[PDB]
């Protein structure tokens, strides 16, 4: 297939489906006619798109954990605990990393070893191996909407299975589920394969079945400047809407400066709506998800609560529709159900302690918002230029030329030239610009802000500051100060 | 420190890369020649690199938890490739979940790993251990 | 002695000291000449007043816990743990309640019972029974400044012992350590005995020994409107300055709405400085302390962390010089050293995650600040008028006539007519005004804000909402919504 | 007719008052005549109120933790004052610190308290126990 930002025809989409469903024997359990009927029978309280609408209307932030284990019954018991004891508003199913690399043979071995060991040797739920039948058992055992959360360059079959399995949201995108999650996958291929995932949701919407799609804002979770992260999210939203997706949650990973994070989430939401309307997508329901600190966590569990709950306070004051819950086991390993529930309870407590409260507008916030919108528009303008008006082609050439560049991304198709670092108040700025197409005025503001940190710390801004910032939160503070 | 060559990678289907970058930075600064095969590396990539570069040690990083699977059998393959006695280190977040550390260390040592590192191990600990083990303190 | 807001003469004060020092045999260990030399040998790192100055200078918020047990060595080990493992910036010593009621006989029995049981049967440290000798042993065993934290209407002897013991801050005030802490003590008598505690600090300052004084802002910890709380703190600050106090930390208890709380702390600091300078006290160094939620806590420890850390975020963004640490045992009992260190670590993590960040000015914040200052000035204006220019007499008469009125105060000299309740955003407002001398405009703003809650909840504003608000946080949310 | 009278206070050198006000409210709303002696109340104040009002029960609240000292001997003094068999309730935060609750409950029952309540007990629990114990359910 050639890559073009255009809705696949029904015929072209059907041809792809028939190939994709053959990639594992559980694909034979996907019956689009039957799945539509099953999806339409799901109560609204368990439909992710409809509950997001509810959250927007009521102006509340919903808490969603991450969670997944190899075996079906243990996974169900896990999700039931996070629902019942944790108080989750949405439920995940986090997919294991073998599935994300399409290694269902290794999934199966991991399943058997997990059975033998009495504990999960997989780092998530192998949804392709458990098939439509298993994913439905998960949905039928819980009372909350379910969303696949993962990190999969080629998610086509996983998407067929989890949607037919009644999970009414799929997370990911052709950029955000490639560059942080792969090394050898071309941007062109991941975009094409994520066109399939968006097109499947488009098909379902055309039958009246509402399914949420959530681009993965945080990317590498390591000092991603808001404007580069927002440019990715806006791009993936536009690419999804073209394939017929109607319900989109754009996401952002916390950087830690409250004003910057609130500016970012508002710019993300405002410019996502603006760009969707500019390009003729007039019936897309946009929500936001704020991810609690996605960098290295401190190992001390009390300090972990300090990160979890400050992060939640930022999410609540930003007016995030959703917040993703970190746990006090973040530094160590996949959380126990008790550690996860602990994080959920602390998060929802914080949310209820902040009911209805929003950061009011200020000069400082409006200034940071204009910075981010200007920086994001530089990147997106150049992408449309490079693609000669086609955003999907422009994304490929943007990565080829370093116009879009994700810090620390393992993908060999990521230039790895742009370098981020915090300023003196902890705002993530651009240290090295690479080929990121900023005006001199925008570059000067980044340098001005960084120079204040050089003055305060008595040292030149440098990659050592970047390393310090990478370790700072794990060592107990936001900013990587000397010593 | 006298120069020695190590192979460094992230094993299996694991895509975490920031630690790989720091470890390469740190072990390079300490005077090592780091042959960095990067993320998503099967066992064969470590061994092929160790052979081509005549490495003194293989540092297997494993963050995503499934290293307990991926790491089994590396020593045997190193023996069969003629790398008998090569140093094998494994660190990161190498099992799924918080576990009792003495049990984890024995599990990976029994797989044939010379040193086994807990979550949050500073690279300086690995560098000091490697200098000791290569007797170049 | 008659009550006047006039600095005691050296002769008057000395006459009182010789009476006070006879109230327990440990008064014989107090040698003012010797104590001055001892205080002057404490390094600056261990002087509370001087460390507050450094905190203000560096723009940082310092975390201070509460802590106290019957026995000396156990208390020392406790404080060392909070210092070393907790990372405290300041150390308390919380006095037991028998001391606060001057029942040193019962202190002595509790010491003996605590020795027999191997655990503290006292809820704090009996500083008077342990004497200067004991209090100096605490100071010599720690590396941080020491403050007595208590709740004592007649603190004269305690103050003598703990200051001569090297503790360079004393918390309290003639109002804030009477009405929430006493039943039968007249306002005139507690004001007079606190004039003593203030005058002792004034003597020490005249010798060049710097000692901090901290009025107890939160009062009853139970929905205290910011303007009533601030009027108390400004009053106690002015009454202390008149006796020669030079270093004062005015305090405020979190109400839970971030904008209201930040408005409250800034109004408190601004009007304290304004009033001090208006009344000719031109060399007083003012700092602030923000108390994390002083109402009922949730029993669940993760939820408790949610309160602890949201509260810390408010304190940091407010620019508080100091924040007092709650622990996850708040709902249950006096925390273990581990639960206290847990609270300190979560708090300090939050502070370090917010380094240098402050709430920027907003129209919303500007409005709430104007409301609070106007409300506070009505109360203080009426007090001065009632006292014919004398604030101490004005305070006695304000309590006699309900001009100053502290929600749920046990003091029979507290009118108990003013009734507080939260508005639809969680801001504490006046539900019933009693005799609080507000203008009709001020009253009408309070009613308008409360009507939004009636409209939103579908029920009339009422004392039932007050009950609901009293229980809400323990039940997992700020606002006592129905059902 | 017979409307039941209780004595309600906070024992010892304890000044906590909000719970006392809530308990007064709720037990009044439940139909009890509440003789509220308030905070900072020595044992004798409970006994004197109980005699003057012919109270059917004394509800001792102790929040500040030193109730394990202050509560000892109430039952005996109630016997010696002629109030044999009166209901003695104690609730709040009655020992210093988080403790194993069954141990605490037995300790206060061993002092002669009929019912002992853990932190955070709703008034409605005490109201229901008191109606049952007084056979007015
Ligand atoms: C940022 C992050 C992400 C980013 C990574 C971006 C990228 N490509 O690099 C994103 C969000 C994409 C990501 C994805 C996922 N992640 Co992640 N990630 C992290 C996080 C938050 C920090 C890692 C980091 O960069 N640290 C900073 C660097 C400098 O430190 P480091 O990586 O830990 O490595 C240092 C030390 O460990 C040590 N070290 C490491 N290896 C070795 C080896 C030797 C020999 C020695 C001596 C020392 C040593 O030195 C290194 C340098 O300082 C951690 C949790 C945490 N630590 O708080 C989770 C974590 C590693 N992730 C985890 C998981 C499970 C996932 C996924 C695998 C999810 C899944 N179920 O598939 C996916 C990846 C998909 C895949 N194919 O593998 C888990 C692992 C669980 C377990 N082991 O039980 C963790 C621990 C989180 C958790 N508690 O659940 N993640
Ligand atoms: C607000 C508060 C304060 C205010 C009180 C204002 C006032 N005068 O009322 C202030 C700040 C002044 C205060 C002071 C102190 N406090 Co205080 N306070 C609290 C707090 C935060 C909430 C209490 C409250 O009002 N709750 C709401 C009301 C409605 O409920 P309640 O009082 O808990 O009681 C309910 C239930 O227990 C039950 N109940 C209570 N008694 C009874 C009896 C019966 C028979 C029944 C059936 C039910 C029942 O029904 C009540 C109503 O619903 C608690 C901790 C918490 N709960 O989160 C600490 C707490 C009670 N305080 C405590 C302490 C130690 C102190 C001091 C004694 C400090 C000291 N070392 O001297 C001082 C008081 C000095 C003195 N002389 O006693 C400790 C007790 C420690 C322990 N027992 O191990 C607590 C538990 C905090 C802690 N975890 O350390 N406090
Ligand atoms: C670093 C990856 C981002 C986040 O992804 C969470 N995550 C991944 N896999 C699982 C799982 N199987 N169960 C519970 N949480 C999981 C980690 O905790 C981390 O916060
Ligand atoms: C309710 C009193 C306010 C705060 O005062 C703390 N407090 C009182 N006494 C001690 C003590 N002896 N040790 C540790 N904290 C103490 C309580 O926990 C509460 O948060």
């Amino acid at each position: 297939m050639e890559l073009k930002n255009k809705k696949w025809t029904d015929e072209e989409f059907h041809k792809q489906r028939e190939e994709v469903l053959q990639q594992w024997p559980t694909g034979k359990e996907v019956d689009l006619q039957e799945a539509v009927d099953y999806l339409k029978k799901i109560p609204a309280e368990k439909n992710f798109a409809e509950k997001l609408v509810l959250a927007k209307k009521k102006g509340i932030t919903m808490a969603q954990p991450r969670a997944g284990v190899a075996l079906l019954d243990e996974h169900i018991e896990l999700l039931r605990y996070l629902q019942d004891e944790g108080g989750a508003d949405f439920l995940p199913s986090t997919i294991d990393a073998y599935t994300r690399q399409n290694r269902y043979d290794e999934c199966e071995n991991g399943i058997k070893e997990s059975e033998k060991a009495g504990r999960s040797l997989l780092n998530g739920f192998p949804g392709v191996n458990h098939g439509v039948k298993g994913c439905r058992k998960v949905l039928e055992a819980v009372n909350l909407p379910l969303q696949a959360r993962h990190g999969t360059p080629d998610s086509r079959l996983l998407a067929e299975i989890i949607h037919a399995g009644g999970w009414t949201s799929n997370e990911g995108g052709g950029i955000s589920y490639n560059v942080p999650y792969a090394k050898n996958v071309t941007i062109e291929k991941s975009l094409l394969d994520w066109q399939y995932c968006d097109r499947l949701v488009g098909f379902y919407e055309e039958q009246g079945v509402h399914i949420n799609r959530e681009p993965f804002g945080p990317l590498t979770g390591t000092l991603v400047p808001p404007s580069m992260s927002n440019a990715v999210g806006i791009t993936e939203a536009l690419l999804a809407a073209e394939q017929g997706v109607k319900n989109i949650t754009v996401g952002y990973g916390e950087c830690g400066n409250m004003i910057q994070d609130i500016a970012a989430l508002r710019c993300l939401e405002e410019q996502t709506n603006e760009y969707l309307k500019a390009y003729g997508y007039n019936d897309v329901f946009v929500t936001t998800v704020f991810h609690q600190w996605m960098g290295g966590f401190p190992q001390d569990e009390s300090k972990a609560f300090g990160v979890i709950v400050t992060a939640t306070t930022i999410a609540a004051l930003a007016g995030a529709t959703k917040v993703i819950v970190k746990t006090p086991h973040e530094a160590i390993g996949i959380p126990t159900k008790e550690a996860n529930a602990a994080g959920i309870k602390a998060t929802k407590m914080a949310l209820n302690m902040l009911e209805g409260q929003r950061m009011p507008m200020s000069k400082e916030l409006e200034t940071e918002m204009a910075v981010i919108k200007a920086e994001t528009k530089c990147i997106l303008d150049k992408m449309f230029e490079l693609g000669k008006g086609d955003l999907a082609i422009g994304t490929v050439k943007a990565f080829e030329t370093g116009v879009m560049d994700i810090p620390f991304g393992p993908s060999k198709y990521n230039a790895g030239k742009m370098m981020p670092v915090r300023d003196n108040l902890g705002c993530v700025r651009y240290l090295e610009f690479g080929n990121v197409p900023f005006t001199e005025e925008i570059k000067n503001y980044n340098r001005e802000r960084l120079q204040e940190r050089a003055k305060f710390e008595g040292r030149d801004v440098s990659f050592q500051m970047v390393i310090d910032d990478i370790f700072a939160v794990g060592k107990g503070r936001l900013i990587g100060r000397p010593e | 420190m006298e120069k020695k060559t190590i192979v460094l990678g992230v094993i299996g289907s694991d895509c975490h890369a920031v630690g790989n970058k720091i470890l390469d930075h740190a072990f390079t600064n300490a005077g090592f020649n780091v042959v960095n095969i990067g993320v998503l590396s099967p066992q064969e990539n470590f061994i092929k690199a160790a052979i081509e570069t005549k490495a003194d040690a293989i540092l297997v990083s494993s963050l995503y938890g499934q290293g307990e699977i991926d790491c089994k059998g590396l020593r045997q393959k190193c023996d069969e490739a003629g790398l008998e006695g090569i140093l094998l280190y494994v660190g990161g977040n190498i099992v799924v979940g918080k576990q009792h550390w003495p049990d984890v260390e024995k599990r990976f040592k029994d797989m044939g790993y010379d040193r086994v590192y807990a979550p949050g191990t500073p690279p300086e600990v690995g560098i000091a251990d490697l200098k000791k083990d290569l007797n170049i303190e």
